[PDB]
């Protein structure tokens, strides 16, 4: 999805393997706040929500909180207590294409700043002017859309990047989503200490 | 499109009077999308009047819009020495934004008769192989004025270029310069010159003549 | 306020670019127009472009040879004119409302300083003074006029003055005129009575920056 229209997904009532993702060796960025990723494992949360889009290389930056820009003011903002993780990998031979890719989309101007969490679909046209743009763009009336252009001989930095960010939510609930436990083979006719499930 | 005039093209206005200046499009006009602006010679333009209506910041109140549809006016109550400029009108509601002509405000005096001078060319000059010869107008108020230059009696054409000065503050008296930039071959096989003036303020045209016999 | 670059002088068939730098406003939510003028003449519009979006609008005789561009790095505003001809000598302007946060004005009230563009392929040069000295015939009711002629100097900014700026009661310098040559050529002169001939000494100082030529040239009456 694009960044104005950024996708959102719940996950719950199933077993998560954090690891994998952890040694898939092929992200480029992965910032976890307030928790240590390498025992996500050993936490049990209510549910968790996947939001991710496509955004600018050098843009990058803005995904985190307490941070200033036109990201973070008017497309997906990110609240300054947000614990999860943000995840990030070029996209070029997938995303960038000769000719260029007109599919995604950013927004401009708006009349307030973003509050943690929300959408903006409205395409209505923005009056930077004190006078009534009546439908009609022109002067101090501009449309609050435009779009990207990915040509693959394009910079790094203006390269296009995936960024997939999971937030963990906690709540009294049964707290259903978590990782599994592994086992060993037991073993008869000994002094052992056991451990069956509690 | 849309294409702006002005009416009055140059209005000789004393101070203290009342001024008024039109401009009128082909087509309906927005009237949210139109402004003056004031330009003096050498200087930026300045808005004055914007949305047909509202004046802009620091502008005094003497200078009111009006109007609306394919007709505008501007209007100064009261002229001060530093009103006198060009004023432009413009619109920005399609796509082209065609200026107008401009209209130029200047104070009004009497009628003063020129003076008429000749400047024979120098001795030196005729090493460069071209005569120079000027004949200069000197203070006329009115901006009409016209000098034709005449060698052997007859009228030569074509290297009588003129140059008018900006008018003055202490007496607002235009000088003119004409320029007879002559080769010396023409130089040598022709005896008397002259440049004729006719004025507004004079009476009958004058005409000052020169002879290359007394050089 | 708006800062332009300096003037310049090109050649037929090529390209200029003129920069326009913006400061002490949102530089984002605004707008900016260009308009042209040439020597005495009125003004030309030749398109616009919005900061934000980089969409631009250009008239239609200027469609397919000027460009405009922005840098949101240096807050700084680009034309590019390519194929220039002796016509586009002119000086340039570029006008942006004053925004300060999400409103803005509704008018081009901030206008830059200009910048004076020639195309020509006269090479630069040192003027030439030629004295226009007084005669019987000049000379008409005590009333005399003297001066001195300025030629073939190709850049426009040339500086004459009198008596090394102390005589300047009544003193006239003429707008400069373009010759077929290429070269530009005016006229200086003063007035002074009759009885001042031959008792002061009047001579004419002229500059020229572009070639570093300053003459000091003396002129008598004739004989």
């Amino acid at each position: 999805a694009s960044v104005y229209a950024w996708n959102r997904k719940r996950i719950s009532n199933c077993v998560a393997d954090y690891s994998v993702l952890y040694n898939s060796a092929s992200f480029s960025t992965f910032k976890c706040y307030g928790v240590s990723p390498t025992k996500l494992n050993d936490l049990c949360f209510t549910n968790v929500y996947a939001d991710s889009f496509v955004i600018r290389g050098d843009e990058v930056r803005q995904i985190a909180p307490g941070q200033t820009g036109k990201i973070a003011d008017y497309n997906y903002k990110l609240p300054d207590d947000f614990t999860g993780c943000v995840i990030a990998w070029n996209s070029n031979n997938l995303d960038s294409k000769v000719g260029g890719n007109y599919n995604y989309l950013y927004r401009l101007f708006r009349k307030s700043n973003l509050k943690p969490f929300e959408r903006d679909i409205s395409t209505e046209i923005y009056q930077a002017g004190s006078t009534p743009c009546n439908g009609v763009e022109g002067f101090n009336c501009y449309f609050p859309l435009q779009s990207y252009g990915f040509q693959p001989t394009n910079g790094v930095g203006y390269q296009p990047y995936r960024v997939v960010v999971l937030s963990f939510e906690l709540l009294h609930a049964p707290a259903t989503v978590c990782g599994p436990k592994k086992s060993t083979n037991l073993v008869k006719n000994k002094c052992v200490n056991f451990n069956f499930n509690g | 499109e849309i294409v702006l005039t002005q009416s009055p093209g140059t209005l000789s206005l004393s101070p203290g009077d009342r001024a008024i200046l039109s401009c009128r499009a082909s087509q309906t006009v927005n009237s949210n999308y139109l402004a003056w602006y004031q330009q003096k010679p050498g200087q930026a333009p300045r808005l004055l009047i914007y949305g047909t209506s509202s004046r802009a910041t620091g502008i005094p109140d003497r200078f009111s819009g009006s109007g609306s549809g394919t007709d505008f006016t501007l209007t100064i109550s009261r002229l001060e020495p530093e009103d006198f400029a060009v004023y432009y009108c413009q619109q920005y509601g399609s796509s082209p934004w065609l200026f107008g002509q401009g209209t130029k405000v200047e104070i009004k005096r009497t009628v003063a008769a020129p003076s008429v001078f000749i400047f024979p060319p120098s001795d030196e000059q005729l090493k460069s192989g071209t005569a120079s010869v000027v004949c200069l107008l000197n203070n006329f108020y009115p901006r009409e004025a016209k000098v034709q230059w005449k060698v052997d009696n007859a009228l030569q054409s074509g290297n009588s270029q003129e140059s008018v000065t900006e008018q003055d503050s202490k007496d607002s008296t235009y000088s003119l310069s004409s320029t007879l930039t002559l080769s010396k071959a023409d130089y040598e096989k022709h005896k008397v010159y002259a440049c004729e003036v006719t004025h507004q303020g004079l009476s009958s045209p004058v005409t000052k003549s020169f002879n290359r016999g007394e050089c | 306020q708006l800062v332009q670059s300096g003037p310049e002088v090109k050649k037929p068939g090529t390209s200029v670019k003129v920069s326009c730098k913006a400061s002490g406003f949102t530089f984002y939510y605004s707008a900016v127009q260009w308009v042209r003028q040439a020597r005495g003449q009125r003004l030309e519009w030749l398109g616009w472009m919005a900061v934000g979006s980089g969409k631009a609008n250009y008239a239609q005789k200027f469609q397919e040879r000027l460009t405009l561009t922005r840098d949101m790095s240096t807050s700084t505003a680009y034309m590019e004119l390519s194929s220039l001809r002796s016509e586009d000598t002119a000086v340039y302007y570029c006008a942006a409302p004053n925004c300060t946060g999400g409103s803005c004005y509704d008018g081009f009230n901030l206008w830059g300083q200009g910048t004076v563009v020639t195309v020509s392929s006269a090479s630069t040069k040192g003027p030439s003074v030629f004295p226009l000295a007084p005669s019987s015939k000049s000379t008409s009711g005590g009333t005399a006029a003297l001066g001195c002629l300025v030629k073939d100097y190709f850049p426009e900014p040339v500086t004459v003055s009198w008596n090394s700026g102390a005589l300047t009661s009544g003193v006239h310098t003429f707008p400069a005129v373009l010759q077929s040559s290429g070269l530009y050529s005016l006229s200086s002169v003063v007035t002074v009575p009759s009885s001042s001939l031959g008792t002061q000494t009047y001579i004419c100082n002229v500059n020229h920056k572009p070639s570093n030529t300053k003459v000091d040239k003396k002129v008598e009456p004739k004989s």
